């Protein structure tokens, strides 16, 4: 112990999200590596597998009781759903993360599947699936979600509790203000379109060219709360909108289940 | 009984591997996919148009790859053709695709299976200079640089908080490198991740974000306006050409040469690791607007028998051809769990219990029915390897020059056989060399959409069978792409504006699935059956650079 020891659990998920980890420019993954964090257990990175691996999660929750950070990505099924749905080492999903979050100082559920349930989730939930804030109540949990979340949220997060030594203020469904404080249509480039009644009618008519509203080709953006309209992705390149598509709405619960992508919703 | 790696680290997913040893041989092996989601039963009943979204979620280390296969899918049923600026966009987002999957596979994934990073640290920073300096332009190579690198990862193992290397497998008499090269790779793995981030930039330009960019069926949502403040231009595509120099640069100069003398101290890893001796393609790749085998860049065959002189034709549609079995998989099939169905028959119906999955906590599997969340595919009957081994394979046999040059020119270095490609060393050459097969092409691709755009064709969506009342209430397709780890198809069945049924067969389903009713073991299974020996049971080493060789991800296996 002295860099702040970080265990990452990867339950049902696509690795979607530790790839977004990945893509961050600042603070970079290896800069937090080497200096910021001390990162015991990572399925995706690990030299070790096997119990070697194994070991290396006990000795840190061990080591640091009390003071781990536990960062979560993908849904869990839960204790009602099969056991055999999801394991690692023989021990199911459920079981590792009750374990491994017991003395936690704090808890981050990364992605929408891990927040809210997210994919595995979606009708009809095959496995049972269930959140992080569903199963776990005597821990603070901070909501990153996203499909995966922007990169630099997810560092900017981390750069918050390690930096200034506390959790972010968080919104009612415990996400940090600064990232998902506002939705994406108050702040997408393309509001003032929406507002003068401009829209695309397809991906590649006059509208579309222009940057007129998505809003008749499906935007979820007015329910969608994320900072991708104001930080963009992928080190401020671009994001869905200006791209072309509109918002899925990847940062809400139940996304997956708002009515077909490509339809508007019935008002506002 | 068994020796048991659970979890394999490393890839992506969850995977457990069990070998019953004679001796320190590798006797018989279990491959594993211990966790399942049931995407193909969630989009039972939802719009077509909208699948794409759900099942780019099956993963997000390839991201892209199953959202191209799931609009293909929808085209194919409903015969819709592309406008040529979305195809080549199209190949384009797979090339980057490809060639940022491959890089970080190699270094991230794959290369602490022969790189000792303890070794590392006793390197002389001016020797790696040398040696990285014999083999490369890279400009990044000079002693302090290599001093640098060495002293940060040498505060770092001295802090006793090793992270990621704790536990780690350094001085097993399976590491051969020298000091020096040890150095060398923990440097480009360094240099990789910066470059894998800036990579990614190509897919946010066209798809709007990375991972997990945006599809439509039908074309591209980006579309191509020169006097537009918010769509792609000449300052969006001048972006987009720096992006392809800055792949070219790396995978020539840092990932295939760092492969080649790496390869050079583990030869015999060509000797083992591949008991099949059957590579299935659908190809991939085409030089025009419409998805037609003939233009493809990687061929579309089957190779029985390690024989490169036939290649059997592949139809995704016969329902005799391509089937997946549950013989020793986790799953209930109506017409019983001996039958093997063909996708558009496909049925994913999850049973753990019945099929005999062991309750948790668990020390064994039971091998004597299910054991794995992976259906079994197989073509024809045959179990088969998919990915880059296979295409390679295809494009050797199929007289394609610059797989052919490639290939001769890396045996030849190496003092190796054809035989040697059957092996674990030359999946993971072959690998390496479709990364600058891949890479070459997207200029051409590239200047193809500039020359389009600048004769004034600048659609990139074809609307025309966009809303459900325009298609026929009965429809069927297949999506078909090669995938970095090998051929991945959708095949869907449409009725009355929903999905009726999606099923998808995935690359590493082929490759890690598990056992069919005759006992016949899939490509994992059989490699590690091949010519394996392990010094330490509890550092099993030999185990992963098999395993890793095939790039698994569990969650494209059992979505
Ligand atoms: S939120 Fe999306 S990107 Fe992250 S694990 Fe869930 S599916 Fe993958
Ligand atoms: S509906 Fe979507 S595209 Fe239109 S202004 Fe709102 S967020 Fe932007
Ligand atoms: S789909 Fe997701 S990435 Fe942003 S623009 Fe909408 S919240
Ligand atoms: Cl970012
Ligand atoms: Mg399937």
């Amino acid at each position: 112990a002295r860099r702040p020891s970080v265990i990452w659990l990867s339950f049902q998920e696509c690795t979607g999200c530790t790839e977004s980890l990945t893509r961050a420019h600042a603070p970079t993954l290896e800069d937090l590596i080497l200096d910021f964090i001390s990162l015991d257990y990572h399925h995706t990175l690990q030299a070790a597998s096997g119990e070697a691996a194994e070991a290396a999660r006990l000795q840190a929750m061990d080591e640091n009781r009390g003071q781990y950070l536990v960062i979560v990505d993908g849904s869990i099924p839960g204790p009602d759903a099969n056991p055999g749905f999801s394991t690692v080492a023989g021990h199911s999903n459920y079981s590792i993360l009750m374990e491994t979050v017991e003395h936690a100082a704090a808890v981050i559920a990364v992605g929408t599947c891990a927040a809210f349930g997210g994919l595995p989730q979606a009708r009809p939930n095959p496995t049972g699936a269930m959140s992080v804030m569903d199963l776990v109540r005597d821990k603070p949990v901070i909501n990153v979600p996203g499909c995966p979340p922007i990169p630099m949220v997810i560092t900017g997060v981390i750069a918050h509790y390690l930096v200034f030594g506390r959790l972010p203020e968080l919104d009612g469904y415990g996400r940090p203000l600064a990232f998902y404080g506002q939705s994406i249509h108050d702040r997408c480039y393309r509001r003032p379109f929406y507002d003068k009644g401009l829209f695309a009618e397809s991906f590649d008519d006059e509208g579309a060219k222009q940057g007129w509203c998505l809003y008749r080709l499906g935007c979820k953006g007015p329910t969608t709360y994320n900072a991708c309209a104001t930080m963009k992705w992928n080190d401020g390149t671009s994001w869905p909108v200006e791209a072309g598509h509109p918002c899925l709405g990847c940062s809400e619960p139940q996304f997956w289940d708002a009515g077909g992508f490509y339809e508007p919703v019935s008002v506002p | 009984e068994r020796i048991v790696v659970d979890p394999i680290t490393r890839i992506e997913g969850h995977l457990r591997i069990e070998a019953q040893m004679d001796g320190a041989t590798i006797a018989q092996a279990y491959s594993s996919g211990t966790m399942v989601r049931g995407i193909e039963t969630i989009l039972k009943g939802r719009d077509p148009r909208d699948a794409w979204a759900f099942v780019q979620r099956i993963c997000g280390v390839c991201t892209l790859v199953h959202g191209i296969a799931s609009v293909r899918a929808v085209e194919d049923a409903l015969r819709i053709e592309l406008p040529l600026n979305a195809q080549l966009i199209r190949n384009l987002m797979i090339g980057a695709q490809y060639i940022h999957d491959h890089v970080m596979h190699f270094y991230h994934l794959h290369a602490l299976d022969w790189v000792d990073v303890v070794s590392a640290l006793s390197a002389d920073p001016r020797a790696t200079s040398e040696l990285a300096q014999s083999i490369s332009a890279w400009p990044k190579s000079s002693p302090g640089y290599f001093a640098d690198t060495q002293k940060r990862i040498k505060t770092f193992v001295e802090s006793g908080q090793l992270g990621i290397f704790a536990n780690g497998y350094w001085g097993h008499p399976a590491y051969r490198l020298p000091p020096e090269a040890n150095l060398m790779a923990v440097a480009h793995y360094l240099e990789a991740l910066a470059w894998q981030r800036d990579t990614a930039k190509f897919h946010a330009i066209f798809g709007g974000k990375n991972p997990h960019p945006n599809f439509v069926v039908g074309g591209v949502p980006s579309p191509i306006d020169l006097d537009s403040d918010s769509a792609l231009n000449a300052k969006r595509l001048a972006e987009v050409r720096n992006l392809i120099q800055s792949m070219r640069t790396f995978v020539d100069q840092v990932y295939v040469p760092d492969t080649l003398a790496i390869a050079g101290f583990y030869k015999d890893w060509g000797e083992r690791g591949e008991g099949l001796g059957n590579f299935l393609c659908y190809g991939d790749l085409p030089t025009g607007a419409s998805l037609d085998p003939a233009t493809f860049l990687f061929p579309r065959g089957a190779i029985l028998d390690r024989d490169l002189s036939t290649i059997h034709e592949v139809d995704l549609e016969a329902t005799g051809e391509i089937q997946e079995f549950v013989n020793h998989s986790w799953y209930e099939y109506s017409v019983g769990n001996d039958r093997g169905l063909h996708p558009y028959e496909g049925q994913t119906n999850l049973e753990y219990d019945r099929r005999g999955g062991v309750a948790p906590p668990y020390k064994q599997l039971d091998v004597s029915d299910g054991y794995s969340w992976l259906k079994a595919p197989r073509w024809k009957g045959r179990s088969v390897e998919v990915g880059p081994l296979a295409r390679v394979l295809m494009l050797y046999a199929t007289g394609h020059d610059q797989a052919r040059e490639l290939v001769d020119s890396t045996l030849s270095r190496l003092d190796l056989p054809v035989d040697a490609l059957y092996s674990t060393l030359g999946r993971t050459a072959a690998r390496a060399l479709e990364s600058k097969i891949l890479v070459d092409a997207m200029q051409g691709w590239y200047d193809g959409l500039i020359a389009n755009v600048k004769s004034g064709d600048t659609k990139t969506f074809n609307e025309t069978l966009w809303e459900p009342s325009s298609w026929p209430s009965r429809a069927q397709g297949v999506g078909i792409m090669e995938a970095p780890r090998g051929a991945l198809g959708h095949w869907i069945v449409i009725e009355d504006g929903r999905i009726a049924n999606y099923q998808a067969v995935v690359p590493s389903t082929w490759n890690a699935g598990p056992r069919d009713g005759r006992g016949q073991a899939g490509a994992y299974e059989a490699a590690l059956q091949d010519n394996h020996q392990l010094v330490d049971v509890k550092q099993p080493i030999e185990i992963l650079r098999t395993i890793h060789s095939f790039d698994p991800c569990i969650a494209c296996a059992v979505h």
